DNA sequence: ATCAATATCCACCTGCAGATTCTACCAAAAGTGTATTTGGAAACTGCTCCATCAAAAGGCATGTTCAGCGGAATTCCGCTGAACATGCCTTTTGATGGAGCAGTTTCCAAATACACTTTTGGTAGAATCTGCAGGTGGATATTGAT
DNA sequence: ATCAATATCCACCTGCAGATTCTACCAAAAGTGTATTTGGAAACTGCTCCATCAAAAGGCATGTTCAGCGGAATTCCGCTGAACATGCCTTTTGATGGAGCAGTTTCCAAATACACTTTTGGTAGAATCTGCAGGTGGATATTGAT
């Protein structure tokens, strides 16, 4: 799980 | 052989980032954690922008991101806009905006 | 040759909008974007170390440099991500 | 001259993109003057990079660089 | 004889141009003005087609933004007309003048 | 019973303050404002006397340079009375707003 | 010792006029003073925030004049006279 | 033994400047011309600003240059004013200057 | 020990105005002045070298730097003083 | 409220400039294992200078009164820019020798890197020096009432 | 146009903080001098891609005309500047205790320094593929005259 964007979404996946 | 970006769990080139720091005359020495921390920060801000630019892409019913979208993404976002407040995105237009004192009448 | 962050920019794109493409012109802007920020952060990093009579930059500098360069929330998220990439990177082999 | 080649209709379009609704006639001349001072400051620096690199061709980077130190960074023509 | 009242079309164009991204100054005249001005810094020069485009891009964005601040000054003095003095006050505060 | 017309003393003051270079804000007072603002950013902080002086110096040179721009903005509106809208139009053009 | 509050009021009406004077201002509106303190407060918050960031990075509890000087230069308000 | 400075005909220290360019991390190496040339441009500029300040001092019937003299000198010279356009000289005040519309009368 | 340009500023002061002194605050401003321009020129020089993939800062980089940074006349005279100084220095041995 | 001249919009269509996927060779990286080196935290602590409380006085902030004149609302008209249609001259689009920007090779002046040897800019501190800040008083404005 | 009321200008005066004047130690500069390494100018050359010529392309320049905007004039309400009385709190001088910045020696985790091996991201000539810009059309929203 990658990074958390301000919007709440994340990279997920590697 | 496993790459550092993998160890750091990043998309960005941790090696490259690291290579650029040293060959950039920023300091005598470069800690091993610097490029890692940095690569992350660059990847993260990159995601942040594509994220919003992508949104602008669908708003205008388009599947491919072009400069306009990037402009719309950055200027429509108080923080990214401040970050790039003295940057000009070539082929990025301007946000639609007409000073109220200048429209119609009743 | 001419290196660019293009492929990585692209890999990150698919992580967020798997069905969205990006024009070359746009890619060129994202590369200018990455090179820019890189430079700003690296530069600030550099100064901090010089101010404090230090030879090594080192994730401490990169961080303080982020705090000094990135706006509000944008910086909050940035600092964690970085602090995370360095931990994950360290806790391995 | 060539500066007069930057026509009224063009300055009107530019102005429009910036929200301008009414344009005083004395504006066009004032605008060209401003645009000239702009190009002079940028080109001057850009060419100074060209010369320093023993070339006879101003490059996009030569420009991207001048612009950057003029404090008007441009994304799109080279990191 | 249909006939739009003053300011209706200008308002139309403002809508139009704030939507598109294309440069609004004709390329060749611009291309001449650039070389002409540069000829005073170094004789016999050549410009990559890209350096000119970058240069034009920087300029239009500059002017456009200068019109925004100019409009602000005009509106400040309770007008709806951007005047030379308006551009002057704006460039002045910007630190470009004095 | 003597009495200067409104504006006479004001003009005397501009000529006077434009002649000196001493700080115009009370020192002790300014220091607290700084210790307060600073304190809400981080606790148990200390200041070198000279650091407070630097902040005052920076601040006043800032406020003064800002007032000139404001003053121009009012005159632009055909007033001689600076108002908030003047300070605001100036900061917007300067790029502190925008 | 003592809670610090409302010091922005230490920026007295007098002090503010003097400043507009050195700035060439002849007539002042009654609403200027509050607008001014608010503007001064943002300036001070940004300059101090940056100065203190330097301090913490140096692991000190004392904000130095160099901290402020480095802070000012970041914001494009370079100061001469304090080691900077 | 001759200071590189005397060799170059300069008052400013060529060695110190050569030193600082290294420690400053501006490039891998630093040719010997660099410091000579830079120390000069620096020495030339201080001479330029001191010439003007000293005059401002004289104009004010003062023997000792102070910050205000430095400010008057700089802000009264188009070129220096620009070179220092984003610099603030502590304790330097401003140039006496009042907008016309603000002055009394007409005729 | 804390270094400064104070004596060199002083020498020069006595050259242009033999009977004029300078207060410490004034001298301090002067000290900031030099370090300031020192930094800026070195910086421009730094970047010029990189843009041109060079690892050395020669008098030449410094010169172009002085041209990009100093206004019209000042620059013409700075370059003069510079070229002249280097030359004499070179033919010094 | 009533047309009607136009602009604007939306759904649908498709050619193709531009994005994409491909196989492929490869210098340049990026990772990896070994040896050498040092930058900077740690522990100790000298001593600069910061927070503070004391005390006093007068500089200057505060609050009020009072009315001059600036701002702002309003009416008004002379005129300047906006809209538009007529006429075509300049810019745009595509094809082509060739001037240079780059890729490779070369080798020498110049830049390390290291060792001492020498000179100097900082500084500590007791010390005599001196420009001028701020007090003074009178001569020359400058200002506002008549 | 004169007149009284005050502020401004100015040369003189002098106690004093701040600057100039050594004395003396000296660590850190800075310079002198073989040794080793090499960055980059110099010459040579192929391949872009840039300046140029030319025919297809479509936007700018011109003049009539008049709507409506800017600025002049007028007017009045009330806000803001000048003047004044009252007294608070900042500023100045000082002495103090101790936080905390700063110097110094120690010393190991981490970085630089190669050496070698593995991979990979960039160039490419080639084939293939697709988001979407214009274009048509027919619906309807917008503006403006009546």
């Amino acid at each position: 799980p990658g990074m958390r964007l301000r919007s709440g979404r994340s990279t997920g996946a590697p | 052989a496993k790459t550092r970006s993998s160890r750091a769990g990043l998309q960005f080139p941790v090696g490259r980032v690291h290579r650029l720091l040293r060959k950039g005359n920023y300091a005598e020495r470069v800690g091993a954690g610097a490029p890692v921390y940095l690569a992350a920060v660059l990847e993260y801000l990159t995601a942040e922008i594509l994220e919003l630019a992508g949104n602008w892409e669908r708003d205008n019913k388009k599947t491919r991101i072009i400069p306009r979208h990037l402009q719309l993404a950055v200027r429509n976002d108080e923080e990214l806009n401040k970050l790039l407040g003295r940057v000009t995105i070539a082929q990025g237009g301007v946000l639609p905006n007409i000073q109220s004192v200048l429209l119609p009448k009743k | 040759r001419k290196e660019s962050y293009a492929i990585y920019v692209y890999k990150v794109l698919k992580q967020v909008h798997p069905d969205t493409g990006i024009s070359s012109k746009a890619m060129s802007i994202m590369n200018s974007f990455v090179n820019d920020v890189f430079e700003r952060i690296a530069g600030e990093a550099s100064r901090l170390a010089h101010y404090n009579k230090r030879s090594t930059i080192t994730s401490r500098e990169i961080q303080t440099a982020v705090r000094l360069l990135l706006p509000g929330e944008l910086a909050k998220h940035a600092v964690s991500e970085g602090t995370k990439a360095v931990t994950k990177y360290t806790s391995a082999k | 001259d060539n500066i007069q080649g930057i026509t009224k209709p063009a300055i009107r379009r530019l102005a429009r993109r910036g929200g301008v609704k009414r344009i005083s006639g004395l504006i066009y001349e004032e605008t060209r003057g401003v645009l000239k001072v702009f190009l002079e400051n940028v080109i001057r620096d850009a060419v100074t990079y060209t010369e320093h690199a023993k070339r006879k061709t101003v490059t996009a980077m030569d420009v991207v660089y001048a612009l950057k130190r003029q404090g008007r960074t441009l994304y799109g023509f080279g990191g | 004889p249909h006939r739009y009242r003053p300011g209706t079309v200008a308002l139309r164009e403002i809508r139009r141009y704030q939507k598109s991204t294309e440069l609004l100054i004709r390329k060749l005249p611009f291309q001449r003005l650039v070389r002409e001005i540069a000829q005073d810094f170094k004789t016999d020069l050549r410009f990559q087609s890209s350096a000119v485009m970058a240069l034009q891009e920087a300029s239009e964005a500059y002017l456009v933004a200068l019109f925004e601040d100019t409009n602000l000054c005009a509106i400040h003095a309770k007008r709806v007309h951007i005047m030379p003095k308006d551009i002057q006050l704006a460039r002045r505060i910007r630190g470009e003048r004095a």
